[PDB]
């Protein structure tokens, strides 16, 4: 089955990406932004520079040069599972316990967490 | 290129002049992936992968500016007096280069562009007796290889025109 | 006299383009309509220098004595963009 709504659309219009210069929110001043719908762009107010590493053997040879530790699965993120990925308001408030999953991305007023 | 861990390897190999060594190769052009990474999910934002090959390791030949004193002069209708203040920018804008404070090139907020300089070699030619001082090698950022007295003079003329900002050029 | 002078590029070598962008003042992005390209000839390039002079005097000029000595000395810039790295 389809959930009735997408998404993008539990999404408020102030908290999806800026689309224009007027609209750039804290986080847009300060680390700047660029426009993915059209023209627009602004440079980052904050500018990291001059990483340099303290330690000199700071790396974690296993023991030879050719071990490596297998990694667990990092699997992809999956919002299909709207119990998790769904909001039940725009305050980010977690959906219900038991309620079918016809449920998860139903109304318009339910939000993203 | 067409593949970075393909024939991309010999490639830089041979240009970074290590054809057998790609770990000293990657010392000098280093391909970085990047990805934007989607604020609900996680993960990577569709399509939003990207990569550049970055010149961690090339060296570079010193930056040379020259500045032209009789152009100015003429600008000026000759008066010497009036060089200072251009003169005092010109070190105040060569004090925040060496104090990493004009970062350079691409990607400057993005992990680039940010320069060490060790040395401005000052050279003049002909200079006006009263800007001879200029004639220096400077290690200090901070200007302090220039005669105190000289930069103290170059403050007066710059302050001066600091409380009275005219089109100096303005006869 | 000053004739023409075709430059010969280096082997191989072929005209490039140099890019350039105005970068708004206040945003710190390129400005909308700054936006350029430039051919330019590769350093390097050679071409003749072809200068004539009738002499109605004796001797040569001090004065175009010392256009040759600039010329050697490489205190002349030639074409565009001389503040900006070319010429």
């Amino acid at each position: 089955g389809l959930y009735e709504i997408a998404p993008v659309d539990l999404l408020d219009e102030t908290l999806k990406p800026a689309t224009d210069k007027k609209q750039l929110s804290p986080a847009d001043r300060v680390f700047g932004w660029v426009n993915q719908r059209g023209n627009g762009c602004y440079k980052g107010q904050l500018r990291i520079h001059s990483v340099t590493c303290q330690h000199d053997d700071a790396i974690d040879d296993f023991g030879n040069q050719n071990f490596s530790v297998p990694l667990a699965i990092l699997g992809q993120p999956k919002p299909e599972q709207a119990r998790f990925y769904c909001a039940d308001d725009r305050k980010g408030i977690p959906l219900e316990d038991g309620y079918d999953r016809d449920d998860g991305y139903s109304d318009s007023e339910q939000g993203l967490r | 290129a067409t593949e970075m861990t393909g024939n991309l390897q010999p490639a830089l190999k041979q240009a970074t002049g290590y054809p057998n060594n790609i770990s000293q190769a990657y010392k000098v052009l280093q391909p970085a992936m990047h990805v934007a990474v989607d604020r609900w999910t996680g993960g990577a934002a569709e399509g939003m992968l990207y990569s550049v090959l970055e010149p961690i390791g090339v060296t570079w030949e010193p930056i040379q500016v020259h500045l032209d004193i009789a152009r100015l002069k003429n600008y000026y209708h000759g008066k010497e007096e009036k060089l200072k203040p251009a003169i005092a920018l010109l070190l105040l804008v060569l004090r925040d280069l060496a104090n990493k404070k004009i970062p350079v090139g691409y990607g400057t907020n993005r992990g680039m562009g940010t320069i060490t300089v060790s040395q401005i070699t000052l050279n003049g030619k002909a200079l006006p007796t009263e800007l001879e001082p200029l004639n220096k090698t400077m290690t200090c950022p901070n200007l302090t290889d220039l005669d105190e007295a000289f930069r103290q003079d170059l403050s007066t003329a710059w302050k001066e025109w600091i409380a009275d900002p005219i089109d100096l050029c303005q006869q | 006299i000053v004739d023409d002078a075709v430059i010969h590029i280096p082997n191989n070598a072929d005209v490039e383009i140099r890019e350039g962008v105005g970068i708004d003042r206040h945003f710190g992005t390129a400005a909308n309509g700054f936006k350029y390209s430039r051919a330019v000839i590769p350093k390097g390039s050679k071409f003749k220098l072809p200068l004539t002079f009738d002499s109605q005097d004796d001797g040569l000029p001090n004065a175009l004595i010392q256009l040759l000595c600039a010329l050697e000395a490489g205190d002349i810039r030639l074409g565009a963009a001389k503040t900006r790295g070319l010429g």
